[PDB]
């Protein structure tokens, strides 16, 4: 019984990981724009 | 923060319950009661038991990552090294056992 | 000890040293030292007496201090280079710490005070391992980190060791005390030449081990541990006094014996780099070692000290000690000078 | 033999705890080698995607690399569902 | 103030070290090492080392220091000494705390001090990483790699622990 | 809002421990053909209150500090053990909750050492050293057994033991481990037949709560969390009652015999079963997910 | 370097001086030898964890196992010293002066 | 050293996907099969270029394909999707296996009103290939020239001239 259930749990984890992989590009794109925007903001107050 | 708050409460409450338990009794003001080398000696058996615990405990720390170790693609190496660590954990005991390290007769 | 356990413990002493010699990772170097120290404490206690326990404790405290400084130097090196490779260190403070850790592990002056006491406190067989096999692992590390070692530090230690070892031996009547101070003085030669030519540090290590093993083997054959007990040897095994004379003259660096060869090659390597004062001072100071070796030959081979009546009863029995490789060791210790060019095999 | 069945029968009578321990440890060491399902353990560990699957630049001669996640090409987990 | 919890934790780390380094009776000596060990785990926790920090409690404190106190109770005086009641023990404690307090003053005032190495007092958070959203713990993956990558580490570490048992039985037998 | 949660955990624990003393005396009594407390309050329900008041107004060392630290450490660490317990939601959700409890449980041996040390009696000290040796010896099997169980679970998370046992209790695949675990907890809590007060009885409940989670997992329905708590409470209560049941029915071990019970029976068997449970998921292809 | 390093390096130095400056109990010096290890564990773990050097994550564990194995050997020697003299005083270990 | 180049705030602007994490999780499987092309081009850019600045345009098309994806759902399948991600959002772990009924209703909705097929197990984890026109980054690490190697000692090994030539030795 433990073997059957653990196999079923590995399949659910693969699905859980695959939902993340589908979303990683969109999160990666927004992370890039937040890092650069924060760096650009810091550069302005640095100039002043 | 939650963990630090919980630990602080647990050990603050223990501290309060300990000091007042040391002071609430002095409310009674009970009458004063007139009650006027470096080895215990210690037996070497009670030392060996502690040291054997320490050395086995160290070999347990080596095994603790076992649940994570089973997730690797190199399962043949992982399994061989896991059974190696446990077996030498047994070999140590068998040496203790056969050399009377686990006895209590003096 | 049970003989099987004794063998396994000796192979762990060897395994720890080999781990240090074959490792390209600093953690495995540390582990080899830790394993090596762990297995050598047993053989030091194996006769069970207050003196053997004092020696083992003084050894443990000294070696444990050295390993924590070695680990501290390894971690500083990691912080400043982000890598673990056994090679030159990337921080001068890491180099000072490692050099002092290895100096402590070798017993070099001024980290020398444990060597005479620990050696006197254990058996001759255990002392042989302490003064011979134990030098390999620290030496093989100094061999690889030398391009970053501070020259004033390594040369300061070496000169101090040649002085402390030479002077300390003059006042000794215990053979294990004499050998310990001889070991200190000889370490000073191996590290003096290390910044200039590490090959001549290996040459002096090999030859010093061969002659030191020959001495201990000969002391073990007759179970002699004091000057006066050794002075009876002429009246039991006259052959042994001749070999003792020859080996002691060799350790003194007198030509044409093999012990002259390392001192010869180091002076050559130091002058090539325009070090004239230091080798002159070093070579003269080594005359102290020859003096208290010469004293030993006077009471053993060149005169006949008074004997005892009960020595007559020993004449009827043969030597049964194994004396392994003694015939080969004594011939490498005395007759190897003509083959000096063969030192290139160590290149 | 029979000199051995008498040995085993003696330990089973005097030290049942150790006979069990040495039986379980032998099974632990031996069974993984003889099991037909030990291969599926490697595959399932190899099939779990922890990292992002970085695409390959399509030079023009990668016939077996799919162009879309739902394309027929590439490895499949069909065995995993039935298993 | 919580932004310098790692620096505040490391100050108590040093005070606990001054505690047992000044060497009171070996019973308060072991109490100072327990407090530092626990505070030392706290620092490792705040850097992402959950498993390493918990290995300190489980192994170092609940294993090694337990055996220290056990051994101390069996062969050491049995009677402690009032902490700081001895002149040398008190003189070293104040000396340590004075240097601990002086280092803390110049680093926080000047946001920098220079002792052998250069130290910058802007805070510890300033060096933290700004990129991770993996669905695993990197510490755990590094430690779990011991059984796959570290075949050689396990062998020598296993041998040393077996030999430790053999060695310690010989040392204490007495014949 | 978090402060209420920590209070809503501590106070019930102290009340539960207070009335565990009552249950102990009545359960032992009836197994001995008597009644136990039934005079102080109806069915004895006020007996714990009477004992508490009397204890704190009764009239009350080598090291003053250690005589104060010993009660705090035991009492503080006994309460700390409850913060990660999924009932079904933990107060503090830890990814290494199981590892946290082994760590805190290990520190419990200090109060024994300190209390014995602060006593000032050579005789008292050796009695503490015997108790410390019993505890650490039996901590070995708790750690190894727990590791063998976590190989079927997949992590150190305590709420993952709930998910591990969604279809079936771990007692069925691991009854040989559950047996040695249950005895090890009695030895760890120095309970009969291994007895060779608030913090002590808090551990007893907590260890049996941890036993129910480890081996008798209750199904959790996120829409009705209260059902899990009721079923969870019943399982832990009966496990706690079995401690009382065991105490009434057995004589005591000798000290050398309980050391022999572990070093020569549990540890050899606990090691083998650890080997077995590392191999079994690999050879059956039932390795649990890492997350 | 960062600020926390100042104190972890301060703690190693403190326990180093405490180790080299003995008093009487040999136990008090073994604790200084374990304070040094504790500081080196924390120093290493901060370096390895901050730099994200994944495979080095097991270095602190190995360092903790070996040093504890060392302390087990050190305590054994202390206990054997205690047998011969009834105390762990370091001034009773002076036979080898001659 | 030079001045770290930074694109101005005007270039970093784009219409965000302002839906919570459980909304993304519920659409993630369909999202990864519908927006795969622009998604994979952006990720190939990031790994190839190793620079968030060199892939700011590709990252804007990721938002554009994502916003369009969520409008397809809002136009045809709003209620089945709202009912579904509201079930996911309840769980602390946001577990898929707790909402298989609501997931089903969402799947027939899109498979009838849009023609979408949920990718099978293992599909989104394939390594695929992307046709791109962006030129391959030739020196992504901005390496300097590598130092020249030392000359290769070559030739025949003749015996040493007159032997070792050590002091007086003639061999
Ligand atoms: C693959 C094979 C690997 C070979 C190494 C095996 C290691 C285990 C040793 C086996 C053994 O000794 O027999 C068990 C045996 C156990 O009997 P026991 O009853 O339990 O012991 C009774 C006492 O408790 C103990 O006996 P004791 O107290 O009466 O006296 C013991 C003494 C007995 O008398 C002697 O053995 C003295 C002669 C040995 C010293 C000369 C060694 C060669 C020097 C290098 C130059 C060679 C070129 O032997 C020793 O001292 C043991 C250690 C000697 C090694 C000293 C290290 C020198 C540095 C070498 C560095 C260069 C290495 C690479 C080359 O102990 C012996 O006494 C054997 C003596 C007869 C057989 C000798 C075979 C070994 C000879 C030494 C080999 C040298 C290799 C380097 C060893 C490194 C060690 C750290
Ligand atoms: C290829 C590797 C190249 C090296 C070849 C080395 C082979 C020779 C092995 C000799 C040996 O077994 O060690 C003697 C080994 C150690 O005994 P020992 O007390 O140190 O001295 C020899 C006994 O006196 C001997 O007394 P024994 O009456 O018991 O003689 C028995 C021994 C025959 O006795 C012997 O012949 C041992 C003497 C041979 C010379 C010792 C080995 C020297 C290795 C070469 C060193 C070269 C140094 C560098 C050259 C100078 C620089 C260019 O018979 C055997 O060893 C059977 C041969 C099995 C191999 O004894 C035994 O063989 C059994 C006892
Ligand atoms: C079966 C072997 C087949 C065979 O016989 O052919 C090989 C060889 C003859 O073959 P070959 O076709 O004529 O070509 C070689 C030429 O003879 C010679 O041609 P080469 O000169 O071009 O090659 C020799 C060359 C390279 O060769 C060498 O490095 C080694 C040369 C020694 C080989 C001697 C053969 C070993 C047997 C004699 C051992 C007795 C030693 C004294 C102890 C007496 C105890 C009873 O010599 C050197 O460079 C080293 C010069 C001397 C180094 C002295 C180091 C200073 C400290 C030691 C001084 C102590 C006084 C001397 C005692 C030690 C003996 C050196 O056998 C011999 O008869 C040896 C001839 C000796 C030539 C030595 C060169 C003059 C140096 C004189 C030193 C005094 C020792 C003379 C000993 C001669 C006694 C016989
Ligand atoms: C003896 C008394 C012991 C009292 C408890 C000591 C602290 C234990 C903390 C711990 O290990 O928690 C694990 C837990 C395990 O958590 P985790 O590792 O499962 O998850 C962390 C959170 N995630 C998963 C999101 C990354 O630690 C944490 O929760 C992380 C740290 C939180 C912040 C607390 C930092 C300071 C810790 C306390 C310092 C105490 C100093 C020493 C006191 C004196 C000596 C006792
Ligand atoms: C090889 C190239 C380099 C050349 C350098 C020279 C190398 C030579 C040294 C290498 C090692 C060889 C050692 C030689 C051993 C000689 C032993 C010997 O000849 O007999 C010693 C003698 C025998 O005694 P006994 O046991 O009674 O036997 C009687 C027989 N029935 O015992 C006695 O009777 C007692 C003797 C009294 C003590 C005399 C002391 C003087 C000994 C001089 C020889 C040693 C010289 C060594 C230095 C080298 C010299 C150049
Ligand atoms: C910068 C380095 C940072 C670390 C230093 C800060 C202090 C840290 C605590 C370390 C304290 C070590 C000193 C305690 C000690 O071990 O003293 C030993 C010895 C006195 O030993 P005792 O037997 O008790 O008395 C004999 C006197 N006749 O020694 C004595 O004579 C007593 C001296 C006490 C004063 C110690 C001064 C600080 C230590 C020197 C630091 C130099 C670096
Ligand atoms: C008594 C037995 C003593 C212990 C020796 C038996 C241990 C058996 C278990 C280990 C066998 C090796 C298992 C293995 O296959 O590991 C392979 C490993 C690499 O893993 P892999 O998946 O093949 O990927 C390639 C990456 N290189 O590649 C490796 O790293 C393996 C290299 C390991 C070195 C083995 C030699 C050990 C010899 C020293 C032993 C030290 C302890 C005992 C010393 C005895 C006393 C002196
Ligand atoms: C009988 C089966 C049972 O316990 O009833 C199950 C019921 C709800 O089912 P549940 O166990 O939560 O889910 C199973 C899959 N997870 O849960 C319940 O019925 C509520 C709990 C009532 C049953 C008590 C649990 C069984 C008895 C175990 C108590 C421990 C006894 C220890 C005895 C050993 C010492 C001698
Ligand atoms: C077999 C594999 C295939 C499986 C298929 C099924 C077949 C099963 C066959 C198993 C046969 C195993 C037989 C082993 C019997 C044990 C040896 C023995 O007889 O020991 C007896 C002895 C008793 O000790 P004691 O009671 O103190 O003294 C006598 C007082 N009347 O005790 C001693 O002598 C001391 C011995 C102690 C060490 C034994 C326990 C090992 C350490 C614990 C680890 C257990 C796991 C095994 C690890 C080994 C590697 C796998």
């Amino acid at each position: 019984s433990m073997m059957k259930w653990n196999r079923e749990r590995r399949r659910l984890q693969i699905e859980d990981f695959e939902a993340r992989i589908a979303l990683m590009p969109l999160l990666q794109a927004e992370k890039d724009r937040r890092v650069l925007q924060m760096l650009r903001e810091n550069l302005e107050e640095e100039a002043t | 923060m939650n963990l630090m708050l919980a630990l602080l409460t647990n050990f603050t409450l223990a501290t309060l319950l300990v000091i007042i338990a040391f002071w609430l009794p002095q409310l009674n003001v009970y009458s004063e009661k007139t009650s006027p080398s470096a080895r215990l000696p210690f037996s070497m058996k009670f030392f060996l038991v502690a040291i054997t615990f320490l050395l086995f405990d160290l070999e347990i720390a080596l095994l603790l990552p076992l649940p994570w170790a089973s997730q690797t693609a190199n399962l043949n190496t992982m399994l061989t090294m896991a059974l190696f660590l446990i077996i030498l954990l047994a070999v140590s005991l068998a040496y203790e056992w056969t050399q009377k390290g686990l006895e209590w007769t003096e | 000890m049970n003989p099987i356990i004794f063998i396994i413990i000796l192979l762990t002493i060897m395994l720890g040293t080999i781990i240090v010699m074959i490792s390209s990772h600093w953690l495995l170097v540390w582990i080899g030292f830790e394993m090596n120290m762990l297995a050598i404490i047993p053989i030091m206690m194996k006769n069970h007496n207050p003196r053997a326990t004092e020696a083992s404790t003084k050894y443990f405290l000294t070696q444990s201090t050295a390993s924590m400084l070695l680990m501290m130097a390894v971690i500083i090196n990691l912080m400043f280079s982000g890598q673990w490779t056994v090679m030159k260190l990337f921080n001068p403070m890491a180099s000072m710490l490692m050099t002092m850790a290895l100096a402590m592990k070798l017993g070099m002056a001024p980290f020398h005070f444990w060597v005479p006491e620990v050696t006197q406190g254990i058996p001759l067989s255990s002392g042989l391992i302490l003064l011979t096999w134990q030098k390999l692992a620290p030496m093989s590390v100094l061999y690889q980190i030398f391009p970053s070692i501070n020259l004033n530090l390594i040369l300061t230690l070496s000169v101090l060791s040649i002085l402390i070892g030479g002077w300390g031996g003059l006042n000794q009547t215990q053979l294990r005390k004499i050998m310990a101070y001889s070991s200190i003085a000889h370490m000073g030669w191996m590290t003096a030449v290390l910044p200039y030519n590490p090959t001549m540090t290996l040459l002096n290590l090999i030859i010093y081990i061969i002659m030191t093993s020959t001495m201990f083997t000969m002391f073990m054959a007759n179970s002699t541990t004091t000057t006066l007990s050794l002075s009876h040897t002429w009246n039991k095994t006259p052959i042994m006094t001749v070999l003792i004379l020859a080996t002691l003259l060799s350790m003194g660096g007198l030509p044409p014996l093999s012990g002259f060869m390392p001192k010869w090659m180091i002076i050559q390597e130091m002058t090539k780099n325009n070090s004239i004062i230091l080798p002159t001072f070093m070579a003269i100071t080594a005359l102290l070692n020859l003096y208290f070796y010469m004293r030993l030959t006077y009471s053993t081979t060149l005169t006949m000290f008074p004997s005892t009546n009960n020595m007559k009863m020993k004449w009827q029995f043969p030597l049964m000690k194994k004396m392994t490789f003694l015939p080969t060791m004594v011939v490498l210790s005395t007759m190897m000078l003509p083959l000096t060019p063969m030192l290139s095999v160590l290149e | 033999a029979e000199r051995v069945a008498a040995f085993l029968k003696n330990v089973w009578a005097k030290e049942p705890v150790l006979v069990a321990s040495f039986a379980i440890a032998g099974l632990a060491v031996i069974l993984p080698t003889l099991s037909p399902y030990t291969k599926y353990s490697l595959m399932i560990n190899r099939a779990t995607p922890y990292n992002y699957p970085v695409p390959l630049r399509d030079d023009g001669n990668m016939p077996d690399v799919p162009s879309h996640p739902q394309d027929p090409q590439g490895p499949s987990l069909e065995w995993l569902k039935r298993l | 103030m919580m932004l310098y919890i790692v620096f505040i934790l490391s100050v108590i780390f040093v005070m606990g070290f001054v505690g047992f380094s000044s060497k009171p009776s070996p019973i308060y000596g072991g109490l100072g090492l327990i407090v530092s060990g626990g505070v030392g785990c706290g620092i490792v926790l705040n850097f992402g080392g959950s498993f390493l920090g918990l290995m300190v409690f489980l192994i170092y404190l609940g294993g090694m220091m337990v055996v220290f106190g056990y051994t101390t109770a069996m062969a050491t005086e049995q009677y402690p000494e009032i902490w700081l009641s001895n002149k040398a023990v008190l003189g070293a404690f104040v000396t340590g705390l004075l240097m601990e307090f002086f280092m803390v003053y110049y680093v926080l005032k000047d946001k920098e001090v220079e002792v052998v190495f250069e130290f910058n007092g802007l805070g510890d958070w300033v060096i933290y990483d700004t990129g991770d959203s993996g669905f695993f713990s990197e510490e755990a993956m590094g430690i779990a790699a011991l059984y796959s990558y570290g075949t050689w580490l396990v062998i020598v570490t296993g041998w040393s622990l077996l030999i430790g048992v053999v060695v310690i039985m010989e040392i204490t037998r007495g014949n | 809002m978090f402060m209420i949660n920590i209070l809503m955990l501590i106070i019930p624990i102290l009340l539960a421990v207070a009335f565990l003393t009552l249950v102990e005396r009545k359960v032992l009594g009836y197994m001995q053909l008597r009644k136990g407390p039934n005079v102080v309050g109806p069915y004895g329900l006020l007996q714990p209150i009477a004992d508490a008041i009397k204890l704190f107004i009764k009239e009350p060392t080598s090291s003053a500090s250690m005589f104060i630290l010993a009660p705090i450490m035991a009492l503080g660490l006994a309460l700390t053990m409850w913060i990660p317990l999924p009932m079904p939601y933990p107060l503090i959700n830890m990814n290494l909750g199981v590892l946290f409890m082994l760590a805190m449980s290990s520190l419990a041996v200090y109060s024994i050492l300190w209390s014995g040390w602060a006593s000032n009696s050579k005789y008292a000290l050796i009695g503490a050293l015997r108790a410390v040796a019993q505890t650490i010896s039996y901590e070995v099997t708790l750690a190894i057994i727990l590791l063998s169980v976590l190989l079927m679970s997949g992590s150190f998370t305590l709420s993952t033991l709930i998910t591990t046992q969604e279809q079936m209790w771990l007692i069925l695949p691991a009854w040989p481990l559950a047996m040695m675990w249950f005895i090890s907890t009695l030895a760890e809590t120095n309970r009969a037949p291994f007895d060779l007060f608030m913090a002590e009885y808090a551990n007893i409940i907590m260890m049996n709560i941890f036993t129910a989670i480890l081996f008798l997992g209750t199904s959790h329905n996120p829409h009705m969390p209260e059902l899990y708590t009721i079923n969870f409470t019943i399982k832990s209560l009966l496990l706690t009652m079995s401690f009382l049941w065991i105490r009434a029915s057995y004589p005591r071990f000798r000290y050398d015999q309980l050391m022999h019970l572990l070093w020569k029976n549990f540890l050899p068997l606990t090691l083998a079963l650890c080997m077995w449970h590392v191999s079994l998921p690999i050879l059956t292809s039932g390795i649990p997910p890492q997350t | 370097m960062s600020m926390v390093y100042m104190n972890i390096m301060m703690a190693f130095t403190v326990s180093l001086v405490g180790l080299l400056m003995y008093r009487s109990h040999l136990m008090s010096s073994l604790l200084c030898l374990e304070g040094m290890m504790l500081s080196l564990f924390v120093m290493a773990a901060l370096t390895i964890l901050n730099s994200h050097f994944t495979l080095a994550s097991m270095m602190p564990i190995i360092l903790l196992v070996f040093a504890a194995c060392e302390a087990a050997l050190g305590l054994s020697l202390l206990v054997m010293v205690s047998n011969t003299y009834g105390t762990d005083y370091v001034q009773n270990l002076n036979l080898l002066q001659c | 050293p030079g001045i770290v180049e930074l694109p101005s705030l005007e270039d970093l602007k784009v219409q965000e996907v302002k839906v919570s994490s459980s909304v993304l999780k519920a659409a993630a499987h369909h999202y990864g099969a519908q927006c795969d092309k622009p998604n994979k081009e952006f990720m190939l850019c990031r790994w190839e270029e190793k620079d968030p600045r060199r892939c700011l345009e590709e990252g804007k098309l990721v938002n554009q394909c994502a916003l369009e994806f969520f409008r397809q759902i809002k136009r045809h399948c709003a209620e089945p999707f709202t009912e579904y991600w509201t079930c996911i959002d309840y769980s602390g772990l946001q577990l898929f296996r707790r909402c298989r009924k609501q997931q089903a209703q969402f799947d027939e909705c899109v498979l009838d009103k849009l023609g979408w097929v949920r990718p099978d197990l293992g599909d989104l984890s394939k390594v695929t290939k992307v046709k791109t026109d962006r030129p391959l980054p030739e020196n992504p690490y901005h390496s300097r020239a590598r130092p020249e190697p030392n000359p290769e000692v070559e030739g025949d090994l003749k015996p040493a001239r007159h032997g070792s030539r050590l002091f007086f030795w003639t061999m």
